């Protein structure tokens, strides 16, 4: 076979010690999500925008009383007026208070006011894996296979706990002082034991059965990490077009190319993560994660020394102290206003 | 060929 005697028992040992942390890891999730204001907004100075999305932004703050730095989440009640905007924002709350993982970003706070919801994170100070892979154009496969081994990780995590997190993404992966990736923005991750309708994410990053008004499960993820190792190994998605409708056609068709310095390895890979059919979908087959973890293109991935954050980073961000922004991109800066007036209070009173 | 290289929005319905 492939492996030997000595490595195959090495191999199914490691197997079942997974089950042993996700039994433990689901006992102490769901002791904190049935037992769910812890602050408040002039405890901090805001210092700079981090971030701008269509119902708020991400500031750097600074704690008065302690001054340490987090990044605070601020979301415009009245601007989540959607149906599916509100539910998702509880979502997010809910699930970031419950979980625990050395790659998922810590809540620290939150609360809300008159006009706006609040969540204070810790601050991750290495900026997005965005800009850092715009800026270089791409990453050699051994560093976008370290950094794809921690999302493999982090959704066998996160799907043991019938959660999905539907926006996988460089602008949602922000790296730490020690190269080490942060997965932050829960705001489309929901719990699902089976099945869900909702008609949202990232369009490039799209499964197919999403565009397709289907019902479906857990396996969007896989292949949305299939979008990602390609981003990160080619530069660019494989379903790129200037208008989302043009995206959905090319998602829906079935028909990825390769860059020609791609490995086998990784196209092949791909193949089976970027695959239409949920029949032959890794990670949605029988084995599960495993086809994911055990296939040859990580084959010199040891996924309990990053687990335990053993390996080396390919990558360091530069730091300068407390607080700094240079690893950010700028944004407009808009004043905070809170009215006088309580908005949208009964849709809330959850949060 | 041709495909957004800035930020990318994510849409909550549709
Ligand atoms: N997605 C994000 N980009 C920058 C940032 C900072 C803090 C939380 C989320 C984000």
């Amino acid at each position: 076979g492939h492996m030997g005697n000595a490595a195959a028992a090495k191999k199914g040992s490691e197997q079942e010690s997974v089950k042993e942390f996700l039994a433990k890891a689901k006992e102490e999730f769901l002791k904190k999500w049935e037992s769910p204001n812890t602050a408040q907004l002039d405890h901090f100075d805001r210092i700079k925008t981090l971030g701008t999305g269509s119902f708020g932004r991400v500031m750097l703050v600074k704690h008065k009383e302690t001054g340490n730095h987090y990044a605070m989440k601020i979301l415009d009640k009245q601007k989540v007026v959607k149906l599916k905007q509100i539910e998702h924002t509880l979502n997010e709350k809910r699930i970031l208070q419950a979980v625990n993982f050395p790659f998922l970003v810590k809540l620290e706070f939150s609360f809300k006011d008159n006009s706006n919801l609040y969540m204070v994170m810790e601050y991750v100070p290495g900026g997005e894996m965005f800009s850092h892979l715009r800026r270089i154009g791409r990453f050699s496969e051994p560093h976008a296979r370290f950094y794809a081994a921690q999302i493999v990780l982090t959704f066998e995590y996160l799907h043991s706990l019938d959660l999905i997190y539907r926006d996988l993404k460089p602008e949602n992966l922000l790296i730490d002082q020690q190269g080490y990736i942060q997965v932050t923005d829960f705001g489309f991750a929901k719990r699902v034991k089976g099945r869900t309708w909702t008609l949202c994410g990232t369009p490039e990053y799209l499964a197919p059965e999403i565009i397709l008004s289907k019902g479906y499960n857990k396996a969007v993820d896989w292949w949305a990490l299939g979008v990602l190792i390609y981003e990160m190994a080619a530069g660019y998605p494989p379903f790129f077009a200037d208008q989302p409708i043009q995206i959905y056609e090319k998602i829906v068709s079935g028909k990825v190319r390769f860059p020609s310095h791609f490995s086998s390895d990784l196209k092949d890979l791909l193949r089976n993560l970027l695959q239409v059919d949920l029949t032959k979908r890794f990670g949605n087959l029988k084995n599960g994660v495993n086809d994911i973890k055990n296939h040859k293109w990580f084959a010199t991935t040891d996924w309990i020394a990053i687990y335990q954050r053993k390996v080396e980073a390919p990558f360091i961000p530069k730091f300068k102290g407390p607080g700094d922004t240079s690893n950010f991109d700028d944004y407009e800066e808009e004043e905070i206003r809170v009215s006088i007036n309580e908005k949208c209070g009964k849709e809330f009173t959850e949060f | 060929a041709a495909g957004r290289t800035g930020r990318r929005q994510a849409i909550h319905d549709i």
